[PDB]
């Protein structure tokens, strides 16, 4: 099946673009048969679809009009990709954007404008603030069900990604939803369920990915 | 032009419940309405297209069904995984959504209470975290006391989506002071109320044990 791989900052100051890239694999960019869009999803203003890109003898475009006079969407054929370009942003963009196949699916043969695969999403945050990695503290378990953890602090933009063990220890997890401090950064912590008994031969280590500021960081988490 | 209104905006049902929502257009003389459900943190997955196929991969108990301007969507038996919220969509807008939400019995948190470590204090700040665990309905109260003062304005709580196995929620709740603070006092406590208790739970611990 097909596969969309979004990449691009997630951070923008207010007035300047935002550059975002979906790269394509098991289709065609310009397929006869396929429709490239990007689609927004911000908590108060929904689902919010933007604009697109499609290939029928000839390349054309649509934009909604809410963005029209800022947004440029435009296909790659070389790398099978196709881009999104917002310019003059405002904190009213700050949202999720996903790109998306519509016209591909079929019913009685005619291809519908139902939105079959979307790409992951990035979050974008307009915000003139600087792009800070987190520290990350472990949640020692103290003293049959023993909780541990790490308190990820002090991180500009989101998101951050936690993992356990490299992804080998997910039963349990509980990875939090991040708070906004009144530091104007974030903070977040994960936190794991495992039985008492595997503390001293079983390794804990949190994995922390924070993508704006590059930062992957592992951090052992043992008793105390 | 086209617009979807979804009802209702939320819903809550136990497992087995058959589930009904429903959305309607107007300025439309289309049939073909789409649905997506989307769960935390992932993208939308597209269910149900032109009103009645199922999208690949997508089980037996959903299934639509539409006529004229109101379109429904059908889960025959809820299960916990579908805790999602479902939209719907026709050309280029989506309707607004319905959080669907998951009935289950009264489940009481595990409380677990962690002390700063070492590491943080050397940066002059001390984060105390309370854990609820796997606990059900979501009201809950979360207390903090320092050497028996209640506090008040020095703590933020974040609370976990419902649980796609289980339906439970958990909770943190993270008290934050200076060094010289938290240095200044001895007892920490996180005292929790839930209705699944039968009087409130107390953790604590002794700075420096």
């Amino acid at each position: 099946q097909v596969q969309l791989q979004q990449s691009g900052p997630g951070l923008v100051k207010p007035s300047q673009t935002l550059s975002l890239t979906c790269a394509i694999s098991g289709d065609s960019v310009s397929s006869y048969n396929a429709v490239w869009n990007w689609i927004r999803q911000s908590p108060s203003r929904g689902l919010e679809w933007l604009g697109r890109t499609y290939y029928r003898s000839g390349w054309y475009n649509d934009y909604a009009e809410s963005v029209k006079s800022r947004i440029t969407i435009n296909p790659d054929t070389s790398k099978n990709q196709f881009s999104l370009q917002l310019n003059s942003v405002t904190p009213e963009d700050t949202a999720v954007y996903y790109c998306a196949r519509s016209g591909h699916i079929t019913v009685f043969g005619v291809n519908v404008d139902a939105f079959d695969m979307w790409g992951q999403g990035t979050m974008v945050t307009v915000s003139s603030a600087s792009t800070k990695g987190p520290s990350v503290f472990p949640l020692a378990p103290s003293s049959g069900t023993a909780a541990l953890g790490c308190l990820v602090k002090d991180y500009f933009p989101e998101p951050v990604t936690v993992s356990w063990n490299s992804g080998a220890l997910t039963s349990g997890v509980h990875t939090f939803p991040a708070v906004l401090q009144s530091s104007g950064l974030y903070s977040l912590s994960s936190v794991v369920t495992v039985p008492s008994s595997s503390l001293g031969t079983q390794t804990y280590i949190c994995n922390v990915n924070h993508k704006p500021s590059n930062t992957k960081v592992d951090k052992k988490v043992e008793p105390k | 032009d086209i617009q979807m209104t979804q009802s209702p905006s939320s819903l809550s049902a136990s497992v087995g419940d058959r589930v009904t929502i429903t959305c309607r257009t107007s300025q439309s003389l289309s049939s073909y309405t789409h649905w997506y459900q989307q769960k935390p943190g992932k993208a939308p997955k597209l269910l149900i297209y032109a009103a009645s196929s199922r999208g690949s991969g997508v089980p037996s108990r959903f299934s639509g069904s539409g006529s004229g301007t109101d379109f429904t969507l059908t889960i025959s038996s809820l299960q916990p995984e579908d805790f999602a919220t479902y939209y719907c969509q026709q050309s280029r807008t989506f309707g607004q959504g319905t959080k669907v939400e998951i009935k289950r019995t009264v489940a009481a948190p595990s409380v677990f209470i962690f002390p700063p470590s070492d590491e943080q204090l050397k940066s002059g700040t001390a984060s105390v975290v309370c854990l609820l665990n796997n606990f059900y309905p979501r009201e809950a109260k979360v207390q903090w006391k320092v050497d028996n003062a209640l506090q008040s304005g020095n703590s933020q709580e974040s609370v976990t989506e419902q649980d796609s196995k289980d339906s439970t929620y958990s909770l943190s709740s993270t008290l934050t002071l200076s060094k010289a603070d938290y240095e200044k006092h001895k007892v920490y406590a996180c005292e929790v109320t839930h209705q699944g208790l039968s009087s409130p739970v107390t953790k604590s611990f002794n700075r420096g044990e």
